[PDB]
């Protein structure tokens, strides 16, 4: 009577369509706050004057 | 039908001049002490 | 050439037709109940079949 | 000269994508005009002071 377990499994079968294949998504959440920014890029670090 | 009445007396199309008739409520928006 | 405070890489798999649902401020089946990507997301989104 | 038969059928197949499945749409057109709006919701009428 419409109280089915909402948890369902993905069907990643070889016979499914292109729109149903598994796609690994990776979401990197970048943000700059008042804390010291430790995550940087390959930028050369320089001294101070 | 396509038959005209025999009692119809052919006369010109007389007319008149309406003074201020033809007024109605254009909308249901209520107001007071204004000329909308 | 930029630094950031922290970076959280949300790694998960979705279907091909569900890729359009995962986005900043986007609604959908998995977007509303499973993985809500916020509207102020200033990071990056990577996907791979 | 671009006056072909415009009426075409929808593709609702069992193997299509989620974006191609049929969706029963209902558009409830609400509006508030200058006329008396008598249609309301199931709100219990109260007294006045």
């Amino acid at each position: 009577f419409n109280c089915y377990f909402p948890l369902q499994s993905y069907g990643f079968q070889p016979t499914n369509g292109v729109g149903y294949q598994p796609y690994r998504v990776v979401v990197l959440s970048f943000e700059l706050l008042h804390a010291p920014a430790t995550v940087c890029g390959p930028k050369k670090s320089t001294n101070l004057v | 039908q396509c038959v005209n009445l025999t009692t119809r007396t052919q006369l010109p199309p007389a007319y008149t001049n309406s003074f201020t008739r033809g007024v109605y409520y254009p909308d249901k928006v209520f107001r007071s002490s204004v000329l909308h | 050439d930029l630094c950031f405070t922290n970076v959280y890489a949300d790694s998960f798999v979705i279907r091909g037709d569900e890729v359009r649902q995962i986005a900043p401020g986007q609604t959908g089946k998995i977007a509303d109940y499973n993985y809500k990507l916020p509207d102020d997301f200033t990071g990056c989104v990577i996907a791979w079949n």
